């Protein structure tokens, strides 16, 4: 029933200013409160400010200077905007509607958050290298290699072992960003006799700009 | 009690206590008045005032108040607070100390006919010309004017009360058997007259 | 129709006397006073009670009361009844009856550009504590003290009112139009701290 | 600039002042009793009754008046009606000729962790057994027995504020010196009541008479 | 959620009550009121102004069975605080002032139990009229008296009646004034030798 | 404002045990304490408010209890669907939230599966030569790494990141990367990565001599 939705852009530029659309079904604005909420990467959540049912509004003091929020009741819509962005703001950002007992208020139901990223980076095709023991310590049926991906921006880039013939022993660890850019690896389980003579390739692709490359073991 | 409160709200049901019944914008409103008195508290020469606690005997008839006993569970008479209803602004004209009003407004009495009887307790200090002269064996003769402040002779006609028999008993009420006897003075005799108008108003003494 | 009344609902239709006339809860409210003397009723040294009839002229700045003449017809004033307006609820600390407050609920003056002024009339019964050393040649330092009895020294702030020549008022006014002499005390100063 | 009107509005909107201000109706409401004495107006020897001016602080946190600052911009006291809150019936049982319980209800300053502070000024006329064998030279113990009229001290709980009353503001009275004051809490069972004891705190204080004036002009 | 929130819902905007109707279930019923009074201080008396000042607590009592609940559904509230404007009063006023002060001095709240049964017990300061007999003066002794009764209604609509009090499971009527040791204070120039009532 | 600290950080439970997280506030919370349930993905739902008051719809072998500044929540027999992360909350003074507890199923201890690659001809071609080291399918994620080039250990340049719990098997796993310039590279000829892990007493090595 109730229902909280967050739309906005998933990448903002610095300095430039984030809008934010909560739209509310299963509940009228005129009786329930909704606040926002952001976790910023790697902190826990924290509260920046409520649109009452009143049409009042009321803002973190740490960030009331930066924030504005605004509501339309016909079409059941909370606006946030927010100026002045750095790199610091980049997190999910949640939209809740907040049940009361008397003047105490807390969050009752949440959104399921819109990730924003706050960097001037602009969009880059990535690097497919290709990543091969360096000497053959092993010989087993189960051997692992893998592909590094470097240089992409933004999120998301996604990588497979050959099409479809990937199979379940596929790895994609975390991406992490330096100077900037993404990078990432995975890696798949095949046999030490495969992998030298069947073509396996990595094939990675960003839908940044729509880029794609096909990446073959050597060694 | 359904019954009451159904019958009480219909007759409160658009009812305006500031409007004064009258049926046709010529009818005069007759309003009895009666006094019980019920202690001389005292007199006092150099203020040359009368304190006396009194109950008003009130009483008149307001249409708006009528109802058929029959269609309502046989009620044939009613307790209402006196500020729910339209009242007569009677007061003490010659009163000394500003207290024109009555003590407390008690509830009234309503009959099913429409005759509203309110007998509010009163505390008064009238002024009293002071016979001076022949003090100590002296004789007072106090007065006690009541009259609608604000109505005019053509809108509230003022009567004396009634006795229980319907004689022209104008007399002040004394019941010998609970009224509290004043330790100096002795009533001889507590006549009341209307004075009739010279807009002018009538009083009752 | 009267421009009075659209003032006053423009004024009034969303207007709180509850709150302060701050936009920020820790900002001051600066209050102009100024006790006008009209007489001194009497000075009881029996019962230790100096009664004086004031006009107690209390100026402030209202935002929320704020108009120009030139929107609403040239009305350059307007008469509300004290109880829709906020008032610091100045009240006289060392009276003796238990009558804080003035005698009468005056209209305040909401002039334009958000100035409010009240000048109610006010009975106050004070204790002034009697050196009868000196009798019947003595002189008495009484004394009157005025606080908001709600709000401390950060909520509501006391300034003296400032004459036409920009001196401050730092003592009890006198108006030779409306002060007539007591018979049997003379007032020799006034001074306001 | 509407933030105060929006607590009061949110605070009040379904508050009752009838019910006592606890979580749990087995709960007991500690209200803390301050004396204070501004001025010893007038101890009448012959009708034996004591007038002084008090300001009878009471404090108690009031379960449903809690409100997060953060949601009212820092908002941490605001002051209101005490006509509008339960507020303890404290009943001077040695009333003479004045009132019982308070009748100036001045406002009540009310904090964000729902504490009640309410600093009524009252005229008190008790009642004290004037001795007279030792005048114009006596010394008189006059009391304020002040207690909770209908709550019992299972239900209420009033404890004094300090050993002593609050004399740093009273006005030195030219015949009587206050030589001792002190308050004491005590619990009595009335015979209207007798399965519930009522809780009192009973001020006294210990007056001594400046004898000079009667010297002169009696003695 | 407090119970006797839950509770003063129930019996005030559940039931509808109405507190201008006497608690009867017909108009011809009377309501028995039981009045009892606790004398904790003779404040005065004022022969030159006739006039007798005394502190008393003025126990009234009576069933209003609209007032009816079931502790054990209400988390075992046994007994109920309210201001005494919420529920119907019997309007009793001292008839005998001197004053004009008919009524109470003190609203305190009315206590009303499980069982239907309301209690009230405001204390108040009063000046009824008692003549004096000056006959043995100095050493006389006067008959003062207290008469209370209602005014908004009568004996066809209120029955008035004595506090009654058990021992060893036996009923009397209370016909004297109450003293209570613990609330009682002996007066300087009157000992109080009778002190009965009678309705 | 009141801080709030959670503990354990990381719990580790099987299904139907009794788990009690505990939450931890600098001042007086008065019971103002309310948790929610976070999943990865998922719109965050409250658990329990008022520190006991359980929200409608919650299944009930969710409780809370606590005073003063500590407080926990318990699962009696925790469900497969139960595992997410927990915060704690505070709004009696201002809003603050604990940093969380994620909770896993339990799981056998496993080695990690190690291997390592040095920097590609294409990479050194373009000037790349970050080296990179994996721990495919270990248990628990405690895990440590260190890079040694010609025997001394290095620091700068190294990365990491470590996925979540496998759905099929539990185990964690973990990559690791060491940038360096084509200069820098080629001016060292051993490169070796060291895993630490509880399975073992002694650490895991493997190395390379050279390119491929
Ligand atoms: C002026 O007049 C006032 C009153 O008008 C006088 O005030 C009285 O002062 C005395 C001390 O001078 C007070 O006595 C003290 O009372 C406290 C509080 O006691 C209460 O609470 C206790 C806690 O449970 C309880 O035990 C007490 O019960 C007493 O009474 C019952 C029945 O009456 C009896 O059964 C008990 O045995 C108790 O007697 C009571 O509810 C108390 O804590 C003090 O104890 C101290 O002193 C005693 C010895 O004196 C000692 O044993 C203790 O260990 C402790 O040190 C003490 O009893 C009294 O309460 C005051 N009364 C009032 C009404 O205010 C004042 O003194 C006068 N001043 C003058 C003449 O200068
Ligand atoms: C008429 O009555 C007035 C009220 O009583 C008199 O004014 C007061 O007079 C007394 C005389 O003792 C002054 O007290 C002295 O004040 C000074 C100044 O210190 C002040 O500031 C400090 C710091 O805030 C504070 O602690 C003091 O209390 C003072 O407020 C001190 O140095 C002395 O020790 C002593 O306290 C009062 O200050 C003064 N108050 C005012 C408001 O004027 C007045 O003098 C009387 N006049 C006549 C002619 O009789
Ligand atoms: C109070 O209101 C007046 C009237 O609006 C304000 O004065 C100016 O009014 C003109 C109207 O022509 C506006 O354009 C200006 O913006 C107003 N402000 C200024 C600073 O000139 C006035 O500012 C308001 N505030 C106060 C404190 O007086
Ligand atoms: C009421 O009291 C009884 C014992 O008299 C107890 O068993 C019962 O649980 C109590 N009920 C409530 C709701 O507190
Ligand atoms: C219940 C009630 O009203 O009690 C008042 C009498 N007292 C306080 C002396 C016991």
């Amino acid at each position: 029933e109730v229902q909280l939705q967050e739309s906005g852009p998933g990448l903002v530029q610095p300095s430039e200013t984030l809008s934010l659309t909560c739209t509310v079904s299963g509940f009228s604005l005129t009786s329930y409160s909704v606040s926002w909420l952001r976790q910023p990467s790697g902190k826990g959540p924290e509260w920046m400010g409520r649109m009452w049912d009143d049409g009042g509004t009321v803002y973190n003091s740490g960030l009331k200077s930066r924030l504005s929020i605004s509501r339309d009741t016909s079409k059941n819509q909370v606006f946030l905007k927010m100026n002045s962005l750095q790199t610091d703001d980049t997190g999910t950002y949640y939209c809740t509607r907040d049940e009361r007992i008397r003047a105490i208020n807390w969050f009752a139901y949440w959104g399921q958050g819109t990730l924003v990223t706050v960097s001037s980076a602009e969009t880059t095709a990535p690097s497919v290298y290709p990543l091969a023991p360096g000497t053959a310590l092993k010989s087993n049926s189960m051997v692992t290699l893998g592909c590094l991906v470097k240089g992409y921006f933004p999120e998301p880039v996604t990588v497979t072992w050959n099409s479809g013939a990937l199979s379940s022993g596929v790895h994609t660890f975390p991406a992490v960003l330096q100077s900037g850019l993404y990078t990432l690896t995975s890696s798949v389980t095949v046999p030490s006799s495969t992998w030298p003579s069947q073509t396996v390739t990595c094939n990675v692709a960003h839908p940044g700009q729509q880029h794609q490359r096909w990446t073959r073991k050597l060694c | 009690s359904e019954a009451e409160g159904r019958l009480r709200e219909k007759l409160f049901s658009g009812y305006d206590s500031s409007v004064r019944p009258a049926r046709e914008v010529g009818d005069r409103v007759r309003v009895s008045v009666g006094l019980i008195l019920a202690q001389l508290i005292s007199l006092n020469e150099k203020d040359e005032e009368m304190s006396t606690k009194v109950y008003l005997d009130l009483e008149w008839t307001d249409y708006r108040l009528s109802w058929d006993p029959a269609e309502h569970d046989g009620i044939d008479s009613l307790r209402i607070t006196a500020e729910s209803v339209w009242l007569p602004d009677v007061v003490l004209l010659n009163n000394n100390d500003g207290n024109f009003d009555v003590a407390l407004d008690i509830s009234v009495v309503v009959s099913s006919d429409g005759s509203v009887r309110w007998q509010p307790p009163g505390i008064y200090r009238s002024s009293c010309s002071i016979q001076v002269t022949y003090f100590p064996f002296d004789w007072q003769n106090c007065t006690m004017v009541f009259s609608s402040y604000s109505y005019d002779s053509s809108e509230v006609s003022l009567q004396t009360g009634l006795g229980p028999d319907g004689q022209g008993h104008q007399e002040i009420h004394i019941h010998e058997g609970t009224f509290i006897e004043n330790g100096q003075w002795e009533i001889i005799h507590k006549p009341s007259r209307l004075i009739q108008p010279p807009g002018q108003r009538q009083e009752v003494i | 129709k009267n421009e009075e009344l659209r003032l006053y609902h423009h004024l009034f239709n969303n207007y709180d006397p509850g709150s302060r006339p701050v936009r920020e809860p820790e900002d001051t409210v600066t209050i102009s006073l100024k006790v006008t003397l009209t007489n001194l009723i009497s000075l009881n040294e029996k019962e230790e009670t100096l009664t004086t009839s004031v006009w107690i002229g209390i100026d402030w700045q209202d935002y929320r009361l704020n108009y120009s003449k030139d929107d609403f017809g040239g009305i350059e004033t307007l008469r509300v009844p004290s109880e829709l307006v906020w008032l610091p609820e100045i009240v006289l600390e060392n009276n003796i009856d238990g009558q804080f407050g003035v005698a009468y609920d005056a209209n305040v003056l909401v002039y334009e550009g958000g100035s409010v002024t009240w000048l109610p009339p006010a009975i106050y019964r004070s204790v002034c504590a009697v050196e009868v050393t000196y009798f019947p040649f003595d002189w008495q330092n009484c004394s009157l003290i005025f606080r908001s009895q709600t709000y401390n020294a950060e909520e509501v702030e006391f300034t003296f009112a400032v004459d036409n020549d920009g001196k401050t008022i730092n003592k009890i006014d006198i108006d030779t139009e409306a002060y007539t002499e007591n018979g049997e005390w003379a007032i020799d100063f006034c001074p306001g701290v | 600039s509407e933030h105060e009107t929006r607590l009061v509005a949110k605070l009040f909107k379904d508050y009752s002042s009838v019910v006592r201000p606890v979580e749990d109706h087995r709960q007991v409401v500690e209200v803390t009793v301050g004396l204070q004495l501004i001025q010893l107006i007038n101890v009448d020897e012959v009708n034996q009754i004591v007038t002084t001016n008090v300001r009878l602080k009471q404090q108690w946190v009031d379960y449903n008046l809690k409100w997060n600052p953060d949601d009212y911009g820092g908002v941490k006291k605001i002051h209101i009606p005490s006509e509008k809150i339960w507020r303890p019936d404290l009943v001077l049982y040695n009333n003479a000729d004045g009132d019982f319980a308070i009748v100036k209800f001045t406002k009540v300053l009310l904090q964000y962790t729902g504490h009640i502070t309410w600093t009524p000024p009252a005229i008190f006329k008790s009642y004290c057994e004037i001795i007279v064998t030792h005048f114009p030279f006596d010394e008189q113990n006059c009391s304020m027995k002040l207690g909770t009229w209908t709550y019992d001290g299972s239900v209420v709980a009033i404890n004094p504020e300090s050993d002593q009353p609050d004399l740093s503001n009273f006005m030195e009275s030219g015949e009587w010196v206050i030589k001792e004051s002190r308050g004491w809490k005590h619990s009595v069972t009335y015979s209207c009541c007798p399965d519930t004891p009522y809780l009192d705190i009973t001020y006294h204080f210990v007056m001594q008479r400046l004898p000079l004036y009667f010297i002169v002009n009696v003695i | 959620l407090n119970e006797e929130e839950r509770l003063i819902r129930h019996l005030f905007q559940e039931k509808g009550y109405n507190k201008e109707l006497r608690p009867v279930a017909h108009k011809e019923e009377s309501v028995d009121v039981a009045l009892a009074l606790t004398l904790s201080n003779l404040i005065s008396l004022k022969e030159v102004e006739e006039t007798l000042t005394t502190n008393v607590w003025i126990e009234h009592g009576w069933t209003d069975n609209r007032l009816k609940w079931n502790a054990e559904e209400f988390g075992n509230i046994s007994v109920l605080r309210l201001p005494p404007d919420m529920v119907w009063l019997p309007e009793i006023v001292l008839e005998n002032n001197n004053d004009g002060s008919f009524q109470i001095s003190y609203s305190c709240n009315v206590l009303v139990y499980h069982y239907g049964f309301v209690y009230w017990l405001p204390p108040a300061i009063f000046r009824s009229s008692c003549p004096i007999s000056v006959t043995y003066f100095p050493f006389d002794w006067q008959n003062c008296s207290l008469k209370f009764s209602s005014l908004k209604y009568t004996a066809k609509e209120i029955t008035l009646s004595l506090k009654q009090d058990a021992k060893e499971n036996r009923t009397y009527p209370v016909e004297w004034i109450i003293i209570d040791p613990e609330g009682f204070t002996e007066n300087g120039e009157w000992e109080i030798v009778h002190r009965p009532a009678r309705v | 404002d009141i801080v709030i600290t959670q503990s354990p950080s990381l719990l580790s439970a099987s299904v139907g045990d009794r788990v009690t997280l505990t939450c931890k506030g600098s001042q007086n919370i008065d019971n103002y304490l309310a948790w929610y349930q976070q999943k990865l993905g998922e719109a965050p739902k409250l658990l329990i408010y008022k520190t006991n008051s359980l929200q409608t719809g919650i299944p009930s072998r969710f409780s809370g209890s606590g005073s003063g500044t500590d407080y926990t929540l318990t699962i009696s027999s925790l469900h497969s669907e139960d595992l997410a992360t927990y915060y704690c909350y505070q709004y009696i003074n201002g809003y603050t939230f604990g940093t969380g507890t994620k909770l896993e199923l339990k799981r056998a201890d496993a080695a990690p599966t190690v291997s390592i690659f040095p920097p590609s001809t294409e990479q050194l071609a373009t000037g790349g030569a970050s080296v990179v080291c994996l721990m495919n399918n270990f248990y628990p994620r405690d895990i440590s790494v260190k890079w040694k080039i010609d025997g001394t250990e290095r620091r700068d340049g190294v990365l990491d990141s470590v996925t979540d719990q496998d759905s099929k098997d539990s185990t964690y796993s973990m990559s690791s990367t060491l940038s360096l310039t084509k200069a820098d590279y080629e001016s060292h000829n051993l490169y070796t990565c060291e895993v630490v892990h509880k399975t073992s007493s002694s650490p895991v090595v493997k190395s390379f001599n050279r390119n491929e």
